[PDB]
């Protein structure tokens, strides 16, 4: 009945030193019924990167509307679209939709070329945006991310550290959740490369 | 009520009985359930209303339009698609209907669809709409062959309208028959349930059930 | 009333030709000249700036070549304004076509797209058509690589090599001559600065007064790369091919 | 001259040409006359035939029960306007219980044709008509142009030859007035003013066209047989 | 769809010999408070008619200035507008009836009771009774909410039939109409002493009576009524 | 919007942009259509002024509407694309609502009408087009061919052809198709319609394109080589 | 909360005779326990012959009426004063109330007159238009009341010929229409006593190749 | 309607769709085939509310056949999938939404490999080796997930599904009388006419 | 320019006059009405001997008790058709019965003046509408692009329409047959066609109350035409 937790599902993200990581686990599901383990719920438009939790219609929606948008302001701007403009983009899409709004919880995650600094962002499914220096949680699990990301996180860590610490924190967030597991991934975000690790999880 | 109509060797038989009600009140027991759409085309009307009167007249002129312009008869699967189509731009908007189109066409054959006011289109060889059409499908299922003879056929068709009368309370009145060829339907008369009963308790020796 | 003022844009003519099409065509023959080259492993662009200055700021300037998508490229011959419209409009049917199928539009139905628009100018609106003839250079998995020409009455043509704009009779005598089946890129990049260093009505042919791009498979594996050149890139193509 | 291509444009002189080439188009109409007394209003009518084989134009149009008009003109207009006139009669009796009165019906047709000479793209009404009608101040005779003028009167014609019907009605308005109680002889004076507007043919059974009514009357038509009576 | 909010009760009326008589109290009610005691309910159209309204009282300003408005058109390009051509009970109340049905079938309607007496051309009598669901009719006697139940009986005591009509003096059919009013007074919670009486007859014309009073009233028995049963002091 | 009627009467009767629009199909490349005894071929005349073209991608003048039913047309080709997406609309259309695919006679009547409209429409001009329409009824085998044309008027040939100097290949068609035996195979069949745009073309090496089509969708068209082999006999032939 | 339909009361009856047709209704206008007029007239002349009656809700049953009406005059209009033959009328009051199938005319309408061969005729219809032409019907508060009697007394049911002892069938001999107006006024009669919406007064409309003719009869009044 | 299956195997996608048709209380058909041809290598098979599983079926196969005519060209499985699911999102914010959901298994010319597709009524698209909707997945998909392997020939996946019907037809409290199959392969399409 | 809807100095619409030149230049149709039905005969006229002359239907069906024969523009007439058939069948619908032939005229004729600046000019067609009603019995009539429709005995309209005109005038009695009308037709048709009359190049038709509208074979109208000649031959 509540659309946001339908096919369930979770995303995080997280700032370390000259770093950024986000990461989410693979489930979809019909309530109860496990359906696929490869939806995956993290895509990226250059260099930016954007996860997206809640109705899967929606989150395939919404990646589809994001990959239009940023190739036309590629075509016309010249240049790859950063993560602080997108975050704004990603708002302004979300509250036109104010009153029948997509059932989403994205989460903005990146860094900027020129400046090199490190950025993450998180929004309600109607387009606040929650820009944390921190950490960004979103899914059926965001108390659990919450709980984990609040003791497990401490700033400036370098990106293998912060992998390990994104990874336990969805990891041991997704066994507390029904709804949330089936495999993960982790995005290991740096100024020139990206790494990107499937997690071996529980499969139940 | 209680409508069917099956295909068979000599084309198709449609059998409908006459009562309708307003709850428990008999509004009539002289209605026509089946609309002739045209001299080759026959409908039936369950469902509740005005709704298959209308429809299927308003369905008479598009299929004489419709031969008008393309100078040649219009097939039963074209007939019941333009109501299939109608029925479902009013879906949701509260139409009650169950209907069986039927005719016999040179390129299709005898043919007969159930439209429905939920959209569903079906063709198919018997069906049975009403509620008392379990009644009806009962004596045709076991009953039913494809080499039956008109005449066989025309009676088994109405035996099954005089189960359901019998049995279903929202039933009866007078059964209707009609027996679809390619050159036409050809009526087979109003026969009085009252009457048919006793006829056909006595002849065939069934309803031991009932003192007659 | 209005009647008085009405141009009537869309008749016939009674020689049965499209007046304000022809008109828009003899337009377009006093713009910069654009030749499109399709070789066996890519398709070059060239492109003649108009009578420029020395003050124009090269390096950021685009009048003649446009990108639709990261596969179809086009060269541009007439108003540039007119064209600008088009090529929105174009850049955003790729983009629905991708979001509808999850792939990249193929480049036949975006020219007859853009065409299909053009025409309807000449048929209906009572507008004045668009005043541009496109050359669209392209890439995709079933024909490979493509080349097309549009002009305003909004019919569309296959090319192997093609020019649009001003001295199209001299210079598309200059590539039947030269022009072969079996050519490469290397080959018909010099074939398109030769060509237009010949048809030009300037005294000589510089870098600054040209725009050029390349669509290759030369890039890394099976992919495409479009190439728009910049004002050094040029320069050093100039001097390569021999031509200053 | 430069000042007739559209019913916009006025004259020099302040003339608006449209519309009176649509008031041309009346002339070339076939005859028609109204005439009414105290009781009674009557319409005559000399329909015209394309040829031998062809039947003879119907110039008679019913409103109401107690409204209808005769035409002179582009008939497909008078269509148009009597349609009109149809439903404002119908407007009244079902909204208000209440038959429109005859000079209310004038004024609404008065501004139906105005709209049609002010705005650009159409055209005026190319049609002329004879209302007749019997509401609660008696009888009455209305006189239709398509500039717009509506005019009531006591007789008059209009259509081709004309001037010659309105003259004899000028000279009988005094004896014509005052026939009360008698359809027969109101009719007898119609027949005889649309007869000084005949040259060559003359009033045969499916030529003429009667209508009436008044105060115990219906408004009716009488074609063919019925009309041989006043031959 | 909406709710009354300041609302008039009972409208009464009745055929006599030569015309009618309508009358309606002077009250607009904002619920069980008694607001406004200066509320006129008959309004007169011409001199041969007079409408009485019940129920919602800004409805009922609306259907007034629609009356109003109605005269002012029908004298446009009339010069009968005083004479043959002047507006008829049976055009005022057929207008309001078209209104009404028209208001009810948009589910947006004028949440009234409406009774039309007046008189025609012909000096027939006119009575009729329109309400928000556009329902009509017409009888020798008419009254709207608790006029229905208290008044029509003692007014059809008086006028049973149609043939009771030309036996009804406008003297006995007065009589008969103040009578009611007082016995609704008495009995209707949401009525007022003060009332307005409206006589529209054929020979006098329209008589418009404003301030009358309820009068003779039977209260000096209350004095004897003690307790609710075996209370005796 | 734009109201303007350009398609009017002039004082002799004639609607001048209609027949403005005859003079646009009198410039377009020469169209012909030749039904046999079981098939139906469609030629038509490419100009070789246009060489250095891509074949491949270059629009092809005849167009399938549906799987059993051909369109080939005369006049400005960027008017010929409207008429042809029409037309494969109302072919997706009559099957999904008819369950039957439309008859070559039924597509042509809407095709036609559509021509017809912008006759009589309000700020449109005619299509300076001509059709021609063949194909196969479903379940039937006897060949179908039509023409349409700018007024909206159409109408069913033993052979026709459209186009410049389709006044030559007529009268070659007029002289040398015979009514009581028409092409009795698809060979005979092809050879007539290649020999009528000899008539016209010029040289018959890449100027000519032939399609043949047969019952129950079978439609194909014939490459270069296999046209120059009837190129070949035809004049081969004809030295004696 | 708005409630745009009521309940009128009132009783209506249709009767098709050989060479004739009767339509009955009661003169009581009612609203809950209340009476609003004891002669409020429910039958209608409509021309051509044709006599209606839109029993149920009476301000839908008044629109009715004055739609159709209306619908004859413009069919002689549009038609050359074409006479509107009862089974035309008949279909165009289908569409009629069919027009507002979601918004439903609250009516149980009756119409009755000749038919093209001169034989009587009654159309019975339902609020949202379905229509049978019918011998009998009675419509409104005490329809239930009526139809029974009707269906026994008219059409003969479940009544056999002396002797046989349900062999045959007493045969179904034709009504004059004094003998047709016994049962109408006898129906009413019965109605009255036992329905309380029912009373009052009693209009009947008689329709022949004459013309229609009227007449009342008074009924009870409590 | 009830039980509709897909099962992707090595060169070939089986799609096993039920045959009865119930309206209310009886059983009105025992023979629907609840499938449709979009191209000559795609199959789409769909279950839902009555009329609308039908009206969208025929729909799209109507715009598929549309662009087959314009392009002349067979969209991809991917593609087609891709245009059906946008259909599917767009309708389920409408005033009345398609109450539809679809298989789509396909076989692609161009790589050479079979592909089946899962897409709901919301419109929520996902690619699998085999597939269900409604309750057939509670049942089934236990079975697939044990026996299960992406190198199966044809008449493997045909026995691994006959297992599934059993267990269905064991299990369901509903009478889904049987199922229809059907292959789609290199060559086209084709009716296992015998299961 | 000038306006589409403007009146002439003489009181006349230009386009209206103008459709009616466009109907003279078109083939010839002829209407003869009879006590025992109504004839429609029409000349085909192909453009080209390779032009299949049954696909030319310039006859048309519109119910089962009216016919319609038309001239000039023809492919104008298919939306008048329509309108016709659509008319038909609506007032079927509505009012269980025909609709009368004069009412289908009418409803044809209102389609006529909706043009301005609706449709951008008048019809370049006429039409001759025949037809049998229960009120009028056997009735034809002659609808213009104007508005106007004329009821006749006889009309004749196209390019040789007054020359047939003066023929009927002549020809035309109150108490001709079937059989009389239909030869009637073919031999004032063979005087004002350009070609040769056959069964090929020209067509009939007929509406009876029996059998109603039915057009005639090509083997049935070359009987007739065989029966002209000899008659003809015979004095
Ligand atoms: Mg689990
Ligand atoms: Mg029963």
């Amino acid at each position: 009945s509540d659309p946001s937790s339908i096919n369930g599902g979770i995303v995080v993200a997280m700032t370390g030193k000259d770093c950024v990581a986000i990461a989410c686990d693979l489930r979809l599901g019909s309530q109860s019924l496990g359906v696929s383990n490869k939806f995956e719920k993290i895509f990226h438009y250059g260099h930016v990167f954007l996860g997206i939790t809640g109705l899967a219609t929606d989150v395939t929606t919404l990646n589809e509307m994001f990959r239009y948008k940023t190739n036309l302001y590629k075509l016309k701007e010249e240049r790859a679209i950063e993560p602080e403009t997108f975050t704004q983009l990603v708002s302004s899409s979300l509250y036109e939709r104010r009153f029948g709004p997509y059932f989403v919880g994205p989460v903005v995650a990146g860094i900027n070329s020129k400046s090199g600094k490190p950025f993450i962002a998180g929004f309600d499914l109607i387009g606040c945006i929650d820009e944390a220096k921190d950490f960004i949680v979103s899914g059926t699990a965001s108390d659990q991310l919450f709980g984990m990301c609040e003791s497990l996180y401490e700033p400036n860590l370098e990106p293998e550290d912060l992998f390990e610490t994104i990874s336990q924190a969805l990891l041991n967030a997704a066994d507390r959740d029904a709804l949330s597991g089936w495999g993960a991934v982790v995005y290991i975000i740096k100024k020139d490369e990206v790494v990107k690790r499937y997690l071996k999880m529980r499969q139940d | 009520t209680t409508t069917l109509a099956f295909r068979f060797q000599g084309g198709i038989i449609v059998a409908v009985d006459s009562r309708a009600t307003a709850g428990n009140w008999v509004a009539s027991q002289t209605v026509k359930k089946v609309i002739e759409i045209n001299p080759f085309l026959l409908g039936t009307m369950a469902g509740g209303t005005v709704d298959c009167q209308f429809w299927e007249t308003w369905l008479g002129s598009q299929c004489r339009l419709h031969e008008l312009r393309e100078k040649e008869r219009i097939s039963v699967a074209a007939a019941s698609k333009i109501l299939s189509n109608l029925v479902y731009q009013y879906k949701g908007a509260g139409l009650s209907m169950g209907t069986m189109i039927c005719g016999y066409t040179r390129k299709e054959g005898p043919t007969i669809y159930y439209v429905d006011s939920d959209g569903t289109r079906l063709k198919g060889d018997i069906f049975c709409v009403g509620s008392g059409q379990t009644f009806a499908y009962g004596v045709l299922d076991s009953n039913y062959k494809w080499d039956l003879s008109v005449e066989d056929a025309l009676y088994l068709g109405k035996r099954s309208i005089l189960a359901a009368a019998h049995r279903d309370a929202y039933s009866g009145g007078s059964v209707n028959l009609y027996h679809v060829t390619e050159d036409g339907w050809i009526y087979h008369g109003n026969h009085d349930v009252g009457e048919l009963f006793w006829k056909v308790k006595e002849e065939e020796g069934s309803f031991n059930n009932v003192i007659g | 009333g209005s009647r008085r003022y009405d141009s009537r844009t869309t008749i016939f003519s009674p020689e049965g030709r499209l007046y304000q099409v022809e008109y828009a065509l003899e337009s377009i023959s006093h713009a910069g000249t654009a030749i499109g080259i399709m070789a066996s492993d890519g398709i070059v662009l060239a492109a003649e700036r108009k009578v420029t200055s020395t003050l124009l700021e090269q390096d950021t300037s685009t009048e003649k070549l446009y990108k639709l998508n990261d596969k179809i490229a086009v060269a541009v011959a007439g108003l540039t304004a007119d064209a600008e419209i088009l090529i929105n409009t174009a850049r955003i049917h790729a983009q629905n076509y991708l979001k509808t199928y999850n792939e990249d539009i193929p480049v036949e139905i975006l020219v007859r797209r853009l065409s299909d628009i053009k025409q309807g100018y000449t048929q209906h609106g009572g507008l004045r058509p668009f005043g541009v003839s496109f050359i669209y250079a392209g890439y995709d998995d079933r024909y490979g690589y493509q080349l097309y020409t549009s002009n305003p009455s909004g019919n569309y043509t296959g090319w192997k090599a093609i020019s649009v704009g001003a001295n199209t009779s001299a210079a598309q005598t200059l590539l039947q001559m030269d022009y072969k089946d079996d050519m490469k890129v290397d080959d018909a990049i010099e074939l398109a600065l030769k060509t237009l260093s010949k048809t030009t009505d300037s005294s000589a042919l510089t870098y600054d007064r040209l725009e050029f791009a390349t669509i290759r498979k030369g890039a890394n594996d099976g992919e495409v790369y479009q190439k728009i050149f910049k004002p050094q890139e040029i320069k050093d193509i100039l001097v390569k091919t021999g031509i200053t | 001259n430069n000042y007739d291509g559209d019913t916009v444009t006025f004259s020099p002189t302040g003339r608006l040409f449209q519309v009176e080439y649509a008031l041309e188009a009346i002339k070339q109409g076939s005859v028609t006359v109204g005439l009414r007394s105290n009781t009674h209003a009557v319409l005559v009518a000399l329909k015209r035939n394309a040829d031998e084989l062809s039947s003879y134009q119907k110039k008679i149009i019913k409103c109401d029960e107690h409204m209808g008009l005769s035409l002179a003109g582009l008939a497909p207009d008078a269509r148009v306007l009597s349609n009109y006139l149809r439903q404002q009669c119908n407007y009244s009796s079902l909204v208000f219980n209440r038959k429109l009165a005859v000079e209310r019906a004038g004024h609404l047709l008065c501004d139906k044709a105005q709209k049609n000479t002010q705005s650009y793209g159409g055209r005026p009404y190319g049609v002329g008509l004879l209302i007749i009608g019997y509401d609660k101040s008696g009888a009455h005779l209305l006189e239709f142009q398509p500039s717009g003028n509506v005019t009531e009167l006591y007789g008059t014609a209009i259509g081709a030859r004309s001037q010659g019907a309105k003259t004899y009605l000028e000279r009988t308005l005094d004896t014509f007035i005052k026939i009360d109680g008698n359809p027969d002889e109101l009719i007898k004076a119609g027949v005889e003013a649309i007869s000084q507007s005949l040259r060559d043919e003359s009033l045969t059974v499916d030529n003429l066209s009667i209508a009436i009514v008044g105060k115990d009357t219906p408004f009716t038509i009488y074609d063919g047989e019925a009309v041989a009576k006043y031959i | 769809t909406q709710q009354p909010i300041v609302t008039g009760t009972s409208v009464i009326s009745m055929k006599y010999d030569n015309g009618v008589i309508i009358a309606a109290d002077n009250l607009g009610s904002y619920g069980s408070l008694l607001r406004f005691n200066g509320v006129e309910r008959l309004i007169p159209v011409g001199d041969n008619t007079v409408v009485g309204i019940s129920g919602d009282i800004s409805d009922m300003q609306h259907i007034e200035r629609l009356l109003k408005d109605l005269v002012t058109e029908n004298a446009y390009d009339n010069p009968l507008a005083d004479a043959e051509e002047a507006l008829e009970p049976s055009y005022i109340f057929e207008y309001l009836a078209t209104v009404m049905y028209q208001r009810r079938s948009k589910m947006n309607p004028l949440w009234n009771a409406i009774i039309v007496a007046g008189v025609q051309s012909n000096g027939d009598q006119f009575l009729r009774y329109v309400n928000l669901l556009g329902v009509t009719y017409s009888s020798p006697t008419l009254a709207t909410g608790f006029g229905a139940h208290m008044a029509n009986p003692l007014l059809r005591k008086v006028v049973d039939r149609e043939s009771d009509i030309p036996k009804t003096t406008v003297q006995v059919a007065e009589e008969a109409i103040v009578n009611a009013m007082r016995v609704l007074y008495y009995r209707d919670a949401r009525s007022s002493r003060n009332f307005s009486l409206a006589i529209i007859d054929k020979n006098t014309g329209l008589t418009f009576k404003k301030n009358l009073q309820v009068e003779n009233m039977k209260w000096d028995f209350a004095k004897d009524i003690k307790g609710y049963g075996t209370q005796k002091i | 919007g734009y109201d303007r009627a350009l398609s009017i009467f002039s004082p002799d009767g004639h609607i001048f942009q209609v027949e403005y629009a005859l003079e646009a199909v009198k410039r377009g490349t020469c169209a012909v259509g030749v039904k046999g005894k079981n098939c139906v071929v469609l030629g038509c005349e490419r100009r070789s002024t246009l060489k250095l073209q891509d074949t491949r991608i270059t629009p092809s003048k005849v167009s399938k509407i549906d799987s059993h039913v051909v369109l080939s047309f005369s006049g400005l080709n960027a008017d010929s694309r409207i008429l042809i997406e029409k037309a494969r609309v109302e072919a997706q259309s009559h099957r999904l609502t008819l369950e039957d695919p439309v008859t070559v006679e039924y597509l042509t009547r809407y095709v036609a009408g559509v021509q017809q409209r912008y006759t009589q429409s309000g700020g449109v001009r005619p299509f300076g087009v001509s059709t021609l329409i063949a194909g196969f009824d479903p379940r039937d085998d006897e060949p179908k061919l039509y023409q349409t044309e700018p007024s909206g008027i159409y109408s069913s040939w033993s052979a026709q052809t459209i186009g410049r100097n389709s006044k030559t290949v007529r009268e070659f068609l007029e002289k040398n198709y015979d009514r009581k035996e028409p092409p009795a195979t698809v060979e005979e069949c092809v050879k007539l319609t290649v020999r009528s745009l000899l008539e016209v073309v010029q040289t018959g090496a890449k100027n000519i394109e032939i399609t043949v089509v047969k019952p129950d969708s079978d439609i194909v068209a014939l490459s270069s080589e296999e046209i120059n082999q009837y190129v070949t006999q035809i004049e081969q032939e004809k030295q004696e | 909360q708005f409630n745009p339909y009521g309940d009128n009361g009132g009783t209506i009856l249709g009767i098709a005779g050989e060479d004739f047709a009767v339509l009955a209704g009661d003169t009581r206008n009612i609203t809950d326990y209340s009476i609003n007029s004891r002669y409020e007239p429910k039958v209608f002349d409509c021309g051509d012959n044709i006599v209606m009656s839109a029993n149920g809700f009476a301000a839908d049953g008044d629109a009715l009426v004055k739609r159709f009406k209306n619908s004859v005059k413009w069919y002689h209009f549009d038609h050359n004063d074409k006479k509107l033959s009862i089974n035309s009328a008949a279909r165009n009051i289908q569409h009629l109330l069919y027009g507002k199938r979601f918004f439903p005319y609250y009516v149980h309408t009756i119409i009755a007159g000749l038919d093209e061969d001169g034989k009587g005729a009654v159309y019975s219809f339902d609020p949202v238009g379905s229509y049978e032409r019918e011998q009998c019907r009675a419509g409104g508060a005490a329809a239930s009341l009526i139809m029974p009697f009707l269906d026994n007394q008219v059409n003969f049911k479940n009544q056999y010929e002396p002797g046989t002892n349900g062999k045959v069938k007493k045969p179904l001999k034709y009504l004059s229409v004094e003998e047709v107006i016994k049962l109408v006024r006898d129906s009413f009669t019965s109605a009255t006593e036992r329905h309380i919406q029912v009373g009052d007064g009693l209009e009947i409309l008689i329709v022949t190749k004459d013309g229609v003719r009227k007449e009342f009869y008074e009924l009870k009044r409590d | 309607m009830d039980i509709i299956l897909g099962i992707r195997v090595q060169d070939s996608v089986i799609l096993a769709s039920s045959k009865a048709v119930t309206r209310g209380i009886s059983v009105l058909k025992d023979s629907d085939d609840k499938t449709r041809q979009l191209s000559p290598h795609t199959l789409m098979s769909f279950a839902g509310e009555a009329g609308d599983t039908v009206q969208f079926a025929e729909y799209i196969q109507a715009n598929i056949q549309l662009y087959s005519i314009r392009e002349d060209y067979e969209l991809s499985p991917q593609a087609v999938s891709s245009f059906v699911r946008q259909e599917l999102a767009k309708s389920i914010r409408s005033r009345r939404p398609y109450q539809v959901n679809v298989l789509i298994g396909g076989y692609d010319k161009k790589k050479n490999k079979p592909e089946l597709y899962q897409i709901d009524y919301l419109g929520t698209k996902v690619e699998l080796p085999y597939g269900a909707h409604g309750y057939s997945g509670f049942y089934t998909f236990s079975l697939l997930d044990h026996h299960y392997r992406p190198d199966m020939t044809t008449e493997e996946g045909l026995d691994l599904l006959k297992l599934c019907v059993q267990e269905l037809e064991k299990r369901m409290p509903m009478d889904f009388k049987g199922v229809i199959v059907k292959i789609v392969d290199k060559d086209g399409i084709r009716q296992v006419d015998d299961f | 320019d000038r306006g589409v809807s403007t009146f002439s100095p003489e009181g006349r619409l230009f386009q209206v006059e103008y459709s009616l030149e466009a109907i003279k230049l078109g083939s010839t149709a002829i209407g003869i009405a009879t006590k025992e039905g109504v004839v429609l005969g029409v000349e085909k006229r192909a453009t080209s001997p390779l032009l299949e002359s049954d696909s030319i239907e310039k006859i048309v069906e519109i119910d089962r008790h009216i016919g319609c024969a038309m001239s000039g523009l023809t492919a104008d007439a298919r939306s008048m058709i329509e309108h016709a058939r659509t008319a038909a069948v609506t007032h079927n619908l509505y009012y269980d019965e025909d609709i009368n032939v004069e009412s289908l005229t009418q409803s044809v004729c209102d389609l006529a003046l909706r043009f301005g600046e609706l449709m951008s000019r008048p019809f370049g067609v006429a039409l001759l509408i025949a037809g049998h009603d229960a009120d009028d019995g056997y009735q034809l009539f002659h609808a213009e692009p104007s508005g106007t429709f004329y009821r006749y005995n006889a009309k004749a309209i196209g390019s040789g329409s007054e020359g047939a005109q003066a023929e009927l005038l002549n020809e035309w009695h109150s108490s001709l047959t079937l059989k009389e009308a239909e030869l009637l037709v073919l031999k004032i048709l063979k005087q004002v066609m350009e070609e040769k009359l056959d069964e090929n190049n020209a067509q009939l038709s007929c509406i009876t109350k029996q059998d109603g509208f039915k057009i005639y074979d090509n083997e049935k109208t070359a009987e007739l035409i065989k029966e002209l000649k000899e008659k003809e031959a015979a004095e």
